[PDB]
C-alpha cells in the first residue's frame, strides 16, 4: 500500500536528514533539513561530473 | 479575513548583508472578561541579502484570536531607515553629492564610503554637465535573484556653482575659454603663458598652493 | 523510445478499425508491465463494456467480461502524474477507493478534468486513424444502457516495437 | 577535552590591550578554537544576557557591553571551565588586586563592571552560550545524540511538519521516481513551515 | 617561494632597463600602497606599470585581487586596476564596455596628463582618456602577464593559489620555463606557444637572474631571480603596440 511507496521513496535519504539535523542543532530544523535534501541531490550530480572531468583531463594529458 | 501589517524599519547595512531579525507580537486572545489579555510572541524573521523594498512576510495562524474564527495571519511589510548617505533605487544605489563648479570642469576624485566596510575614490571622466551623472558598476546593491552580482552606483551631480566672482576672475575665465587651440597660438602667446604659470606656480610669492588660516 | 502495442475492434463479424497505442514505460512502469503481460495473455475477445458519448471507452474485464471485478490479482496506485486533458489518454480504473485497479481499463474521448490525480494514466493513442475509430464507435446504431447491442469485440491484439 | 566560552570586553578592547590578552590565554596551555570581534547591538546583549533579567545593574551592564567591539573566544583544555575561572581569577578588580595581583582582572580590569573579561560559569550555560555567538560550531555528541532525546526532538519540532509533508505527498503520489517526490517535499517544508514566514514581493 | 613580489626587489632589478621610477614617488610609494590595500578591500596590491604622456604627470598604474578562481578552463583574476600621478593618492580605473572596448583601440597616440580628456572619433564619438587608459592596460596585461611556470597550483573549490612548495624553473633561460599568468596549471601552455620572436631572455648564469623582454610590446620586462626565487614584473612607456614585428626582426 502508500506507506511501500513512501518508504521506497523517501525513507532512505530521510533518515540520513534527520540524523544530521540532530546531531548539528540547528536553530530551524525544517528549513535546515529542505536545504540539506536541496544540496543531497545537488552534490550528487556535481560528485558524477567531478568524475567525468577527472577522467576527462587524464585522457588529456 | 483581517490582518494586521505592521512596518518593519532595516537599515542598508542589514539589507546588503542580510539580517535575523527578532519582533516581538503582541497578541489578544478575547474571554469572557469585559477586558482582553494579551501576550508576547517572539517571532524569528529571515531577511535575504538585498530583498526588494515592499516585502511581505506572513506569519499564518498568528493574530488576535475571537472566540469562533481561527486567528488570520499577520503582516510584516519592509521598509527601509533614512541612510545618510545612499537612497536605493530598485536595485542599485543613489548618492547625491554636491560638487564645486572647478571640480567639474578641471576634474577631480569624488570619496564615498560603500555600504561595505570599503572606501571607494571615482575619478571625474570629463566635464560633468548640470543634471548629468555618474555610475560606477558593480557598486550597487545585490541582487536578490543571485547572491553574487549586484547593482551599479549612481551619482547625481548637483553643481555648487561660486557665488562671487571678481572682474579680473572673470577676465581670467574669459581668457581660459577663449584660448586658441595650441596649433594656432603666436609665440608671444606661448610666451606669456609660460610667464603666467610660473608666475601662478611660484613657490613662494605664487599663489598655487597656499595654507588655510 | 517507450513501448508500443495495438488491437482490432469489430463488430458482428464486421471489422469496425485498429487502434495503436504508445506506453508511458517512463512515467508508470509497472501498470504499463502488467498492461502488456495481460495484452499478451488476454483481451483477446474482451468486450467494449461501458462507453459514455462525451466520456470514454472502457473495456477490459477477463474472468466475466461483463463489467464485475475478478479475482487472482489487485493493482496498487503508481503515479497521477500524466493529466488527463487531450482525447486518447489510456489509463488503468478501480472502484472509488484507490489500491483495487484491475484489467479494466479505459480511453478518454475529450478533456477529462476532474480524473486528475484519481486514476493512474499511462498511456496514449498514436495517430489521428485511432483516434477517428473511437469517435465514430460512438455512434453505433443501437447500444443499450451504455453497452453496445451487439457485442463490440477486441478480435486481435500484439505489441510492436519493443521487447 | 572540554572548552568554555570568553568574551575580551569593549575596554580592554579599546586600550588595544587585546592581543597581549590572547597571547596570555594561548600561553597557559588554552587553545583559541574559534575567534570572532563584533559590535553587539542593544537587543543582542539583552538577549545575552537573560539571565540577570530585571535587576538593578542590568542597565549599566547593557549599556558598557554594547560601548565598542568585543572579542568573542572558544578555549579548550581538559579543565577548560574552572581554569579560566581561576587564570580570570575572582570577580571584583578591587578585590582581585588585594587576593590575586597577577590576574587578568588585576593587570586589566578598572572597575566592577569593566572586569574586561567575561567567562561562563556552568558547562550548560558554556555550551548555549557557545552555540549563541557560533551557531556552526559543532560539540557536545553524547547529551544531543541520546536515543531518549533524540525521540522527543525529532517528535517535538521535526515530526509536526514532517507528518503533514508526508501526507500532502501520498495524496499528490508524484512520479515514482525518487528525485521528484524529493524536491516537492523538501519545496513543501521550504515553503509552509511553523517558525519560518512565507516571503511575498 | 615568494607569494607577491616587491615594489622594491623589482624597482631594483629593472633599474638597467630603464623600468625606474622618481624616488620622491618611491616614498610616497612606500608610504600609500598598504593604505589602498586596507581601504579597498584587496589582499594583493601591486604596482603593475607607468605610463608616459604629453606632461610630465605620468600614469602610475596599480592592480590588486581579492579572489582568483578556474573558471571555463582559465585562471580568472577578478583585477581591480588603481591610477595616480603622483604615489600619494589613488583613484580607480572603472572597466569599459565593448563598444567602447573596440572604439578605443583605434585611438593610437601618446596619452596627455588630465584624465578629464575626451578624443573624437568617427557623426562623432566622444571616448574619455580613461577609457583608453584601461584599454591599452587591459591588452599589454592580456598580451604579457608572465609568472613563473608551476608557481601556482589548484586546491579544493578551484582556486589558484601559490604553489608554496616551488622549488624554481630548471633551464632559466629557456622561454618553456615561464607562463602567462591566466593559463591554467595544469595546462603545459607556455610563452614558447606565442609567436616564436615576440619574446627575447636574457639570462646572466652567473649571477643567476633571467630577464623577458617583450618584444610585441617593447616596454614590458621582467625579471627571475632563482638563487633567492624573486620574481617580478613591470611596464616603462606607453601601451602602444608594435605592429610590424616581421620587419624589425
Amino acid at each position: 500500500h502508500d506507506t511501500a511507496y513512501l518508504k521506497e521513496t523517501v525513507g532512505e535519504a530521510l533518515a540520513r536528514g534527520c540524523a544530521a539535523a540532530i546531531s548539528a542543532q540547528p536553530n530551524d530544523p525544517v528549513e535546515y533539513l529542505g536545504l540539506w535534501l536541496l544540496k543531497y541531490v545537488k552534490n550528487a550530480e556535481v560528485e558524477g561530473n567531478f568524475y567525468r572531468e577527472r577522467q576527462q583531463d587524464l585522457q588529456k594529458k | 479575513g483581517k490582518n494586521k501589517v505592521y512596518p518593519l524599519e532595516l537599515t542598508l547595512e542589514e539589507i546588503f548583508h542580510g539580517c535575523l531579525k527578532k519582533v516581538a507580537h503582541k497578541r489578544k486572545v478575547l474571554l469572557f472578561s469585559g477586558e482582553y489579555v494579551e501576550e508576547e510572541r517572539q517571532l524569528t524573521v529571515d531577511v535575504k541579502p538585498g530583498l526588494p523594498t515592499g516585502t511581505r512576510f506572513v506569519f499564518e495562524g498568528e493574530g488576535n484570536k475571537t472566540p469562533k474564527k481561527e486567528p488570520g495571519p499577520v503582516v510584516f511589510v519592509l521598509k527601509p531607515k533614512p541612510h545618510p548617505r545612499f537612497v536605493r533605487r530598485g536595485s542599485d544605489l543613489v548618492h547625491k553629492v554636491t560638487l564645486p563648479l572647478h571640480h567639474a570642469l578641471i576634474g577631480t576624485t569624488l570619496d564615498i564610503r560603500t555600504l561595505d566596510d570599503r572606501d571607494l575614490k571615482v575619478p571625474i571622466s570629463d566635464i560633468m554637465r548640470p543634471g548629468s551623472s555618474l555610475t560606477v558598476p558593480g557598486e550597487g546593491m545585490p541582487l536578490p535573484a543571485t547572491p553574487s552580482a549586484r547593482g551599479n552606483l549612481v551619482i547625481e551631480i548637483d553643481l555648487l556653482f561660486p557665488t562671487h566672482l571678481t572682474e579680473t576672475q572673470k577676465m581670467l575665465l574669459r581668457s581660459a575659454f577663449f584660448l586658441p587651440p595650441p596649433t594656432e597660438q603666436n609665440e608671444e602667446t606661448k610666451k606669456a603663458l609660460r610667464d603666467y604659470e610660473a608666475a601662478f606656480k611660484h613657490d613662494l610669492k605664487g599663489w598655487a598652493t597656499v595654507f588655510k588660516r | 523510445g517507450r513501448t508500443y502495442c495495438a488491437f482490432s475492434i469489430q463488430q458482428s463479424s464486421k471489422l469496425l478499425g485498429t487502434v495503436v497505442l504508445e506506453l508511458f514505460t517512463d512515467i508508470a512502469p509497472a501498470t504499463c508491465a502488467n498492461f502488456i503481460k495481460y495484452i499478451k495473455d488476454g483481451y483477446q475477445g474482451t468486450p467494449l463494456h461501458r462507453i459514455v458519448p462525451n466520456g470514454w471507452v472502457q473495456g477490459g474485464d477477463i474472468v466475466d467480461g461483463s463489467g464485475k471485478g475478478d479475482p487472482g490479482f489487485v493493482l496498487p496506485d503508481e503515479t497521477y502524474s500524466v493529466k488527463h486533458d487531450a482525447p486518447g489518454v489510456l489509463g488503468m480504473a478501480t472502484g472509488g477507493q484507490p489500491h483495487t485497479a484491475n484489467t479494466q481499463f479505459y480511453i478518454s474521448l475529450s478533456p477529462l478534468p476532474f480524473l486528475d490525480g484519481k486514476r493512474v494514466a499511462f498511456g496514449r493513442v498514436l495517430n489521428k486513424q485511432s483516434l477517428e475509430n473511437l469517435l465514430a464507435l460512438q455512434t453505433l446504431p443501437t447500444f443499450q444502457n451504455e453497452r453496445p447491442v451487439p457485442d463490440v469485440v477486441i478480435a486481435s491484439c500484439h505489441v510492436i516495437y519493443n521487447p | 577535552l572540554e572548552k568554555t566560552f570568553a568574551l575580551i570586553k569593549p575596554d580592554a578592547v579599546r586600550a588595544g590591550k587585546a592581543q597581549e590578552i590572547m597571547q596570555l590565554i594561548e600561553l597557559n596551555g588554552f587553545t583559541i578554537i574559534a575567534k570572532q570581534k563584533l559590535q553587539l547591538t542593544r537587543a543582542r546583549a539583552e538577549e545575552f544576557y537573560g539571565e540577570h533579567k530585571g535587576k538593578e545593574f542590568f542597565p549599566k551592564l547593557v549599556n558598557f557591553m554594547t560601548s565598542g567591539p568585543i572579542w568573542a573566544l572558544v578555549l579548550a583544555k581538559p579543565g577548560a571551565i574552572l581554569a579560566w575561572r581561576a587564570l580570570m581569577g575572582p570577580t571584583n578588580v578591587f578585590k582581585a588586586r588585594a587576593e590575586q595581583p597577577k590576574c587578568l582582572r588585576a593587570l586589566y580590569g578598572t572597575d566592577g563592571t569593566q572586569n574586561a573579561t567575561h567567562g561562563s560559569d556552568s558547562p550548560i550555560s558554556a555550551a548555549r552560550e557557545i552555540k549563541f555567538f557560533f551557531p556552526t560550531l559543532s560539540g557536545d555528541p553524547t547529551i544531543y545524540a541520546e536515543p531518549t532525546a533524540a525521540a522527543e526532538y525529532i517528535t517535538k519540532r521535526i515530526q509536526p511538519a514532517l507528518a503533514k509533508a508526508l501526507a500532502a505527498l501520498a495524496r499528490e503520489k508524484p512520479s515514482a521516481d525518487k528525485f521528484e517526490a524529493i524536491t516537492f517535499v523538501a519545496g513543501y517544508l521550504l515553503q509552509n513551515n511553523p517558525n519560518k514566514p512565507k516571503v511575498l514581493m | 617561494v615568494q607569494l607577491e613580489p616587491n615594489i622594491t626587489l623589482v624597482l631594483k632589478h629593472l633599474a638597467s632597463c630603464g623600468a625606474v621610477v622618481s624616488a620622491e614617488q618611491q616614498a610616497a610609494l612606500d608610504h600609500s600602497i598598504p593604505i589602498k590595500r586596507i581601504e579597498a578591500g584587496l589582499r594583493s596590491l601591486t604596482l603593475w606599470g607607468r605610463l608616459t604622456t604629453l606632461n610630465g604627470k605620468d600614469y602610475l598604474v596599480a592592480e590588486g585581487y581579492n579572489v582568483a578562481s578556474s573558471k571555463e578552463g582559465a585562471a580568472v583574476y577578478e583585477t581591480k586596476y588603481f591610477y595616480s600621478q603622483d604615489g600619494a593618492r589613488w583613484s580607480d580605473l572603472q572597466p569599459v564596455d565593448s563598444e567602447t572596448a573596440t572604439r578605443c583601440a583605434r585611438i593610437k597616440g601618446m596619452l596627455s596628463g588630465d584624465p578629464a580628456k575626451n578624443y573624437e572619433l568617427e557623426l562623432v564619438f566622444q571616448i574619455p582618456e580613461l577609457a583608453v587608459l584601461r584599454c591599452r592596460v587591459d591588452a599589454i596585461a592580456t598580451a604579457t602577464s608572465v609568472i613563473p611556470t608551476d608557481s601556482t597550483i589548484l586546491n579544493a573549490a578551484s582556486q589558484v593559489v601559490p604553489n608554496r612548495l616551488f622549488a624554481g624553473a630548471a633551464y632559466p633561460e629557456k622561454l618553456e620555463s615561464y607562463q602567462h599568468r591566466f593559463s591554467l596549471p595544469g595546462s603545459g601552455v607556455t610563452l614558447s606557444q606565442d609567436l616564436r620572436g615576440t619574446w627575447a631572455v636574457q639570462y646572466d648564469a652567473f649571477k643567476g637572474v633571467a630577464q623577458v623582454r617583450s618584444l610585441l610590446f617593447p616596454g614590458y620586462f621582467f625579471y627571475y631571480a632563482a638563487n633567492e626565487l624573486t620574481w617580478g614584473s613591470l611596464y616603462v612607456g606607453d601601451g602602444l603596440r608594435n605592429n610590424d614585428l616581421i620587419f624589425m626582426l
